[PDB]
Order: C-alpha cells, then sequence, then structure tokens
DNA sequence: CAGTCCCTGTTCGGGCGCCG
DNA sequence: AACGGCGCCCGAACAGGGACTG
C-alpha cells in the first residue's frame, strides 16, 4: 500500500559488479537460514544469471552477539546512488551530538523490510550465495524491499522514522537523534540510569509500529585526543638530538613557527651518535618555544561538509595504534591513540579493524561521514582477514599504503 | 507451431542500440557439409530447430570440430559477433569443485545429460536473433536457412542459462532427498549417499525419472555405476582418489610452445604430487616472444625437469574429507623463492598438495614470502572446505615474534605451530633500536647528475675515516645504497650509519635477505656478518651533524 | 611551484593447464 | 576457428611518491 520512491542511479554509471569472495562454512549456513526465511516473507526473490549486476555478501556477529547477522558489501552501489541519500533526500547531522554525556546506537535496519523498493531497481541489489567446495553454483537473490547496508535506505525511510520518532522527540527535547545507515544514534545528557532508561521508553516506542534489544553505548565527552609531544631527557646525545631535529622538521608542515635553528648548531661537526651534548641557553629557549606551538592550535583547521574525510593509522607496536582524520594533508580535524584493545599483543589484523571501527564510529559522531582509510597492511593480508573480525553494520573505503617509520610522529 | 518445453525460459535481451548478427558464411570442406545437413534436420522433427523464411535479416557462421576420441560430432557455431552485441550474464560458476573435498559417500554414482543445452529452451523473442543458413552443397544449393529454439553451442549466455536452469530442477528433488550430496558442474552430476547400493540404485532412477519430466535425458551410454569413476578429471575410489595419467612430453628440441605445455602440466599436477618446481623452467619463458623459437634447456632448467619426472613415476593418491577430524597444513620451503606446501588431516595421507613460488617486490625476506604462502593456503581451504587449516611452518615462534611485533604493517598468521624441517625460516640480521656506543659513526651520502649519469658516493666517520668513490652511468638512489655500502665495507663488527636516505632506509628496514637488485644482495651479504648495525635516518639540506660534511663531498 | 626522473607498485590480458 | 569457469607465470601499461632541475 506504500508507493515506491524512484531511484536511479548517477548518470554515465552501471550497477555494481563485484565478484563473490569465498565464505567460510558456518557463515554460508548461516546465509541459508537467513536468506530462506527473508524469501519466505518476500523481503528477496531468487533471480537468473541476466540479472549482471552483483554484490558481495557475508556474515557478522556484533560485539557480544551469538546471532548472525547478514552483511551486504553495498560499498560500490552506494557511491553509484550518492546523488540519492545526499542531494535529493539527505539527512542532516547534528552538531550537538558530539558534545552529548552518552551516546547509545540502537540497530533499526530490520524496519527498512516493511517498505518496497523500486521494481526498477531491485535488479541493482543483486546478491550471490557461494557453495563450499563449488558443489552447486551460486544462488542469487535480489531485495524486494529496502535492503539494510544500502545508503538509500534510510533515506527513503526518513519520512516513515520522523513521524515515529515525533512523539518521543516532544517528550524529550533534550535528546539528540541522528541516523545514519541501519543505526539510530541517541545522545542526551542524562545520568546512566536515566539515559538507559529513555533509551528504554525508545526502544517500545518503535516496538509498537532482530537487534533492537541490543544497546552500543558511546561517550564523545570522554573522547582523547594525541598532540604532538616531544621527548623530555636528562641528558641529550647527538643520536638524540638528530631524531629530535627531525621530527620537528616534518612537524613544520603542521605548525609553521616550529625552529631548528639553535638545536641544528649543536650538531656542528662530525660527532659519535651517543656523544652527550650539553644544551645551551639558546637551545633550551628554542625548544621550550617549540613544545608550546605544539600546544596551540593549528590555524585554518575547519571542516568542509563537501570533502571526503581521510584516516590515516599508524602500527606503534605493543598494543599502540595512532591515527589522524583529516580532509586537506597537514590540516588534521582530530589525532588520536587507541591502545591495549581486543587481539592486542597477538593479532595485528583483528586490532586494525577495531580500530578502524571505532574511528568510523567517531566520525560518523562528530561529521556524519565515514571517512576512507589508508591502511598499513598489505592487500592480500588485508582481505584474507577482515570479514572475521568485522562486528559493524556498515563498511567504510579504504586503501593500502606501506610507510617506513622515518621517524615516530605521532607515538614516541 | 513448436511445443514449448517444461523448462521455463530465460529472457534475453541484447545492448541497447544494436541489432542481430549478419556475417557472411565460411567455405569449409566437403565434408563438415555432410557431418551438419543431418543435424539439423534432426533437430527440426524434434523441435530444437525450426526453419525461417526472407523475414530474417541475419546470418551467423557455423564451423565445427568433432567430439574427443569418440565417434559422434560436436555442432559448433560462430556467435563472436552475436556475444559483442547480446547483453552481459552474471556467471553462477563461481569455481571448480576439487575431489580432496568430497566427503566418503557409500555409494556414489557419475551421470551425464545427454544433449545438455539442446535440452534448455531459449528465449522467445531472442530465436529471431539466432540465424544461420545450411548449404547442401557447397557451391549449388542455396540452401534452406533455420534457427535455433534451444541454447547454441558457443553462445556467451548458453553456460550460464543451462547452469540455472539445471539448479532449479534439482531443487525440488534435493528438498524431497536432503541426505544425498548432488555435486552439479555443468551437465555432469555427482550423486553420493550412504545408502546400500540395493537403494542407491532406486534414488538414482528416481532422479533420472525427475529430470525427465523436464526432458533431460540420463542416458546408459556415459551412466557410471562402479569405481574408479571418471569425475572432474579425476579418479575417483571408494576410499582415494587420484589424477588421471599425467603425460609429460620428452621432445628432443624444446622450443617455447613445448615449455608452456610442460610448465601448465606440472602446475596441474603439483595439485598431488609434492615436490614439484616450475621456477627454472618458466625462466626460460621471459623475453623471447617466438612461440616457434627453440630454446636449449639450461643445466639448472634440466636438473628440475628431471625431478619432477621421478616424483611422477612413483603413484600417488589423496584421500577425501572427513569433518570430524582437524585440517592440518604443513609449509616447507625449497629454496629460491620456493615453496611446497601438503594439507592432511592423518600423518602421510595427503587430501592434497602445492606449492607457492610467487616473487613480489624487487626486495624481500623468507618470513614475508611464508607469510604470502600461509595466506594463499588459507584461501585455498576456505573454497574446498570452508575452513582454515592448523599451519606447521618450518619458523620458530621466537623468530615470528620477533618479525611480527616489530614490523611497521600489520601483519598475522592463523594457529600454528612450529615444526623442525630444516631449512628453518629465520631473519638473517636484526638492526639496533639504539646507537651502539664504542662503534664508528658514518656518515654516508650520495649524489648523481640527471643528464651525464655521473655520481659519487662516500663516507667521512667521527674518527676522521673518509672516501669519495666516483661512479659511473648511475642514479641517485644507486649512489645513496653504495655509500651505505661503502660504509659497510669500510667498518668494524658494529658501526653506527647516519644516511638522508628515504629510499636506501626504508628498502634495509625491511630486513630483506633476497633481491633483484646486486647491490642490495652486497649490502645484505655485508649486513649479515656484521654483529650490530644502527641505522639512523636525518632530513638532507639542514646542517645536521656529519651529514652536512659527507653532503658537500659527494655534490 | 611544474615537470621530469627513478623506483616500485597494481592491473590486465594472454600463454598454458584443467573442467564442461 | 566457439562459450564459460578456476589456477600459474608472463610482460606491457599505468599509477604514485621522493627528489632534483628550470
Ligand atoms: C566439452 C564441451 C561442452 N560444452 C557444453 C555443451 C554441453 C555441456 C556438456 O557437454 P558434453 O556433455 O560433453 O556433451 P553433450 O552435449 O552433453 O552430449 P553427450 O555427449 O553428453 O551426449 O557443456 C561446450 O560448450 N563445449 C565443450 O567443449
Ligand atoms: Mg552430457
Ligand atoms: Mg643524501
Amino acid at each position: 500500500p506504500i508507493e515506491t520512491v524512484p531511484v536511479k542511479l548517477k548518470p554515465g554509471m552501471d550497477g555494481p559488479k563485484v565478484k563473490q569472495w569465498p565464505l567460510t562454512e558456518e557463515k554460508i549456513k548461516a546465509l541459508v537460514e537467513i536468506c530462506t526465511e527473508m524469501e519466505k516473507e518476500g523481503k528477496i526473490s531468487k533471480i537468473g544469471p541476466e540479472n549482471p549486476y552483483n554484490t558481495p555478501v557475508f556474515a557478522i556477529k556484533k560485539k557480544d552477539s551469538t546471532k548472525w547477522r547478514k552483511l551486504v558489501d553495498f560499498r560500490e552501489l552506494n557511491k553509484r546512488t550518492q546523488d540519492f541519500w545526499e542531494v535529493q533526500l539527505g539527512i542532516p547531522h547534528p552538531a550537538g551530538l558530539k558534545k552529548k554525556k552518552s551516546v547509545t546506537v540502537l540497530d533499526v535496519g530490520d524496519a527498512y523490510f516493511s517498505v518496497p523498493l523500486d521494481e526498477d531497481f531491485r535488479k541493482y541489489t543483486a546478491f550471490t550465495i557461494p557453495s563450499i567446495n563449488n558443489e552447486t553454483p551460486g544462488i542469487r537473490y535480489q531485495y524486494n524491499v529496502l535492503p539494510q547496508g544500502w545508503k538509500g535506505s534510510p533515506a527513503i525511510f526518513q519520512s516513515s522514522m520522523t513521524k515515529i520518532l515525533e512523539p518521543f522527540k516532544k517528550q524529550n527535547p533534550d535528546i539528540v537523534i541522528y541516523q545514519y545507515m541501519d543505526d539510530l544514534y541517541v545522545g542526551s545528557d542524562l545520568e546512566i540510569g536515566q539515559h538507559r532508561t529513555k533509551i528504554e521508553e525508545l526502544r517500545q516506542h518503535l516496538l509498537r509500529w532482530p537487534f533492537l534489544w541490543m544497546g552500543y553505548e558511546l561517550h564523545p565527552d570522554k573522547w582523547t585526543v594525541q598532540p604532538i609531544v616531544l621527548p623530555e631527557k636528562d641528558s641529550w646525545t647527538v643520536n638524540d638530538i638528530q631524531k629530535l631535529v627531525g621530527k620537528l622538521n616534518w612537524a613544520s608542515q603542521i605548525y609553521p613557527g616550529i625552529k631548528v635553528r639553535q638545536l641544528s648548531k649543536l650538531l656542528r661537526g662530525t660527532k659519535a651518535l651517543t656523544e652527550v651534548i650539553p644544551l645551551t641557553e639558546e637551545a633550551e629557549l628554542e625548544l621550550a618555544e617549540n613544545r608550546e606551538i605544539l600546544k596551540e592550535p593549528v590555524h585554518g583547521v575547519y571542516y568542509d561538509p563537501s570533502k571526503d574525510l581521510i584516516a590515516e593509522i599508524q602500527k606503534q607496536g605493543q598494543g599502540q595504534w595512532t591515527y589522524q582524520i583529516y580532509q586537506e594533508p597537514f590540516k588534521n580535524l582530530k589525532t588520536g591513540k587507541y591502545a591495549r584493545m581486543r587481539g592486542a599483543h597477538t593479532n595485528d589484523v583483528k586490532q586494525l579493524t577495531e580500530a578502524v571501527q571505532k574511528i568510523t564510529t567517531e566520525s560518523i559522531v562528530i561529521w556524519g561521514k565515514t571517512p576512507k582509510f589508508k591502511l598499513p597492511i598489505q592487500k592480500e593480508t588485508w582481505e584474507t582477514w577482515w570479514t572475521e573480525y568485522w562486528q559493524a553494520t556498515w563498511i567504510p573505503e579504504w586503501e593500502f599504503v606501506n610507510t617506513p617509520p622515518l621517524v615516530k610522529l605521532w607515538y614516541q | 507451431m513448436v511445443p514449448i518445453s517444461p523448462i521455463e525460459t530465460v529472457p534475453v535481451k541484447l545492448k541497447p542500440g544494436m541489432d542481430g548478427p549478419k556475417v557472411k558464411q565460411w567455405p569449409l570442406t566437403e565434408e563438415k557439409i555432410k557431418a551438419l545437413v543431418e543435424i539439423c534436420t534432426e533437430m527440426e522433427k524434434e523441435g530444437k530447430i525450426s526453419k525461417i523464411g526472407p523475414e530474417n535479416p541475419y546470418n551467423t557462421p557455423v564451423f565445427a570440430c568433432k567430439k574427443k576420441d569418440s565417434t559422434k560430432w560436436r555442432k559448433l557455431v560462430d556467435f563472436r559477433e552475436l556475444n559483442k552485441r547480446t547483453q552481459d550474464f552474471w556467471e553462477v560458476q563461481l569455481g571448480i569443485p576439487h575431489p580432496a573435498g568430497l566427503k566418503k559417500k557409500k555409494s556414489v554414482t557419475v551421470l551425464d545429460v545427454g544433449d545438455a543445452y539442446f535440452s534448455v529452451p531459449l528465449d522467445e523473442d531472442f530465436r529471431k536473433y539466432t540465424a544461420f543458413t545450411i548449404p547442401s552443397i557447397n557451391n549449388e544449393t542455396p540452401g534452406i536457412r533455420y534457427q535455433y529454439n534451444v541454447l547454441p553451442q558457443g553462445w556467451k549466455g548458453s553456460p550460464a542459462i543451462f547452469q540455472s536452469s539445471m539448479t532449479k530442477i534439482l531443487e525440488p528433488f534435493k528438498k524431497q532427498n536432503p541426505d544425498i550430496v548432488i555435486y552439479q558442474y555443468m551437465d555432469d552430476l555427482y550423486v553420493g549417499s550412504d545408502l546400500e547400493i540395493g537403494q542407491h540404485r532406486t534414488k538414482i532412477e528416481e532422479l533420472r525419472q525427475h529430470l525427465l519430466r523436464w526432458g533431460l535425458t540420463t542416458p546408459d551410454k556415459k551412466h557410471q555405476k562402479e569405481p574408479p569413476f571418471l569425475w572432474m578429471g579425476y579418479e575417483l575410489h571408494p576410499d582415494k582418489w587420484t589424477v588421471q595419467p599425467i603425460v609429460l612430453p620428452e621432445k628432443d628440441s624444446w622450443t617455447v610452445n613445448d615449455i608452456q605445455k610442460l610448465v601448465g602440466k606440472l602446475n596441474w599436477a603439483s595439485q598431488i604430487y609434492p615436490g614439484i618446481k616450475v621456477r627454472q623452467l618458466s625462466k626460460l619463458l621471459r623475453g623471447t616472444k617466438a612461440l616457434t623459437e627453440v630454446i636449449p634447456l639450461t643445466e639448472e632448467a634440466e636438473l628440475e625437469l628431471a625431478e619432477n619426472r621421478e616424483i611422477l613415476k612413483e603413484p600417488v593418491h589423496g584421500v577425501y574429507y572427513d569433518p570430524s577430524k582437524d585440517l592440518i597444513a604443513e609449509i616447507q620451503k625449497q629454496g629460491q623463492g620456493q615453496w611446497t606446501y601438503q594439507i592432511y588431516q592423518e600423518p602421510f595421507k595427503n587430501l592434497k598438495t602445492g606449492k607457492y613460488a610467487r616473487m613480489r617486490g624487487a626486495h624481500t625476506n623468507d618470513v614475508k614470502q611464508l607469510t604470502e604462502a600461509v595466506q594463499k593456503i588459507t584461501t585455498e581451504s576456505i573454497v574446498i572446505w570452508g575452513k582454515t587449516p592448523k599451519f606447521k611452518l618450518p619458523i620458530q615462534k621466537e623468530t615470528w615474534e620477533t618479525w611480527w611485533t616489530e614490523y611497521w604493517q600489520a601483519t598475522w598468521i592463523p594457529e600454528w605451530e612450529f615444526v623442525n624441517t630444516p631449512p628453518l625460516v629465520k631473519l638473517w640480521y636484526q638492526l639496533e633500536k639504539e646507537p651502539i656506543v664504542g662503534a664508528e659513526t658514518f656518515y654516508v651520502d650520495g649524489a648523481a647528475n640527471r643528464e651525464t649519469k655521473l655520481g659519487k658516493a662516500g663516507y667521512v666517520t667521527n674518527k676522521g675515516r673518509q672516501k669519495v668513490v666516483p661512479l659511473t652511468n648511475t642514479t641517485n638512489q644507486k649512489t645513496e645504497l653504495q655509500a651505505i655500502y661503502l660504509a659497510l665495507q669500510d667498518s668494524g663488527l658494529e658501526v653506527n650509519i647516519v644516511t638522508d636516505s628515504q629510499y636506501a632506509l626504508g628498502i634495509i628496514q625491511a630486513q630483506p635477505d633476497k633481491s633483484e637488485s646486486e647491490l642490495v644482495n652486497q649490502i645484505i651479504e655485508q649486513l649479515i656478518k656484521k654483529e650490530k648495525v644502527y641505522l639512523a635516518w636525518v632530513p638532507a639540506h639542514k646542517g645536521i651533524g656529519g651529514n652536512e660534511q659527507v653532503d658537500k663531498l659527494v655534490s
């Protein structure tokens, strides 16, 4: 009884044609059981090879969840419908969500299954379930309703979502609610008891209309930033000063006022690396001046909503992972560090996966975008294991880099 | 008026803005003429082919070969111009079934659907786009033109349609027989069950009659009821499997096309024959771009070929998959970037074997290549069995712990244990983390001219030691490596080296043990001889330390 | 600052094997 | 002399960043 909102690809672009990657036995069995129930409920339908489009599919389990969830990698289809969920039917991002004391994330993706999808667009939602050892050909489906993980789903459902949340927002005007992908971000300055109580009221508000029982809690007011810090030693050697000048010179690309004149004068000659060099009166002055500039904010650094977010991650060792978020080089909007995440001291890929998910969550809260990641890892290594540790219902863009640490810039 | 078959049709369109094929026929021999007029007459009475007239302004040639060592023939076509204008299909064939992934079944039957493509209908509105004439005489009768009512052989949409139509027909039978396994690859059907031999034949005939309702015939010509079964190019026995006999050519003079077929068969044989190498044979296929050019076998390529023939002498076999037992994968180093592995569940009962010999990157080490081999085995195992095997690796836990905790890129190996089988994988040198007290400090630098290709490389040290070496036909990157090489040559067992070359430092910090560069290999040889080496980087053109001093000498 | 170079990386298409 | 699938080893074309030169 609902008219399907017409959806069209961006002009000059064809649908996604991404090959399905191999799935483990438990993931295939989970997807077969899930797709059988969705097919019985009319959410999906089997298709043939005359549909040239295809999108990868796999399965995840959220944090502390034993229930399999179907996850479609709609990254290719999303950027091929970018003028729809950003230009035509966009969602405004509240600047106060990051200021709230507690923010709970609620999975509302199941609500999209009640709204039908445009018949002309259903062919672009095709996915293929593989078989173990290629016993059977690929089992292809396509969506009949708004699919989870497609950015057009919250955009079309926004009109329906607003009417559902309208009574709750009038009851609590101080609560900020933001919707991104399959998730709902609810922030308030209430106490931990009062917050979780209001979250349960919102759950009952959605019930009167399979992961709604979960609630991942955030605290953006407790999110810390990792500045560039300089070492403080009692004695300095030639090697210590060479590393210090190397770090300050790279830092000059961010802070133009950093000087290395009086420090480079200490290295006059061809001295042994371990020779102790006492800092002169001017060297203490220049080093103290550079420590204050690192406390001053960078000039002309602000968020541009028309530009993409970029995120770089560095493996610092011993469970330490630093990161920077920027739109223009050396204009970091945020810098941070993670430590002692799951997989620390045993699994780099799980830590990197955790770090990517944390950075993306922060970016959704602060700016409403997901950054494109520059991952310090080989492509084949990441593509072999990353799905084993993914616990999020969205997937950011990423690329792979290899930059040896010539100087420890973000973590001494 | 042709009867519509029970199989559902697949709506096939064409790319917008394009029409159908209009290609003239190809003059063939009279042997092909008397081998196709009888086919179009039999397919016309069976409804597989209808006759058209002047209202069909299309045409397509129809060259044809035979069948492999058999009596019959295979009518082929040239839809290369139709494929360019036909819509793209998404292939549902995602891989090739491997016998090592088959589980134990008491009873096994291999079927073969006769006339596979000729039993599946074509789209009604698409039959008009398949026109072709058949001249009864080579230059007399013009020949009445026909069309296709089924799937033609040679059309790019025929395989995808048959595989999808076959699945829809088997779906109701599989739902009524859940305990029966049906491996469906193209038209060949592998049917297995743990039922008794008598009850198994009963369900086979039930399946043969089920497929017969849609016009799919399973004749007794290629019906297999007893081992050994020839399935997917293998020999299936009740408790083991092996590859069909592989014949390697033995010519006195080897060309280029002969080696390409040789390495191809060795790659196909390396799935169950352990220890096959193709490094020195494939090395002969470099540079030469003439398939009909004789290539003499190198002494290394001859010994490699001799060792592969001796492996193929003793017959080998693989076992089947048992889900109740763990999956084990063991890797060995064969030297020169060559790795071989075996996947098994019980000791010396290999499911399959394999090799990894890819050389990626100009500079690498055994630890990186072992990591790449683990990833290749992991993905291959998920395809075949859907799980990652436990690894047995010839690298110490302490060695691996040092590499991954100190590397700047994220790297990881799944659950594994050490196996003591030389040659062990190790790191051949370790760069120090702090400068070495008492070791001479070498400030190195190198500069070269872009135009004349001339350059210099040298060093200055804290003890007054100094060298400048002129270089001819070089680059700035080569002189920076040469400067470090000079410092390693002219220093004691412990040395501190200060450079401004991000290029050189990035190569050496990744602890390579092999390189496509003779200079890097010489640097590696020196790094191994040392007891302690500390590399430090400083920015150039900043008047820093001795780096400013050595910069004046080389530039 | 552009425009090169040097170096190293990925992508792709074809050679071969194998299946149908 | 056809089509589709997978694997390997190959080379040419292309991308991208440090570093030097006008
Ligand atoms: C071997 C082969 C096969 N095919 C297609 C056609 C039918 C299926 C199976 O072919 P087939 O089993 O060997 O021949 P088929 O048409 O079934 O006739 P039969 O020999 O089985 O009676 O794959 C093809 O297009 N080209 C080929 O070279
Ligand atoms: Mg057949
Ligand atoms: Mg230099």
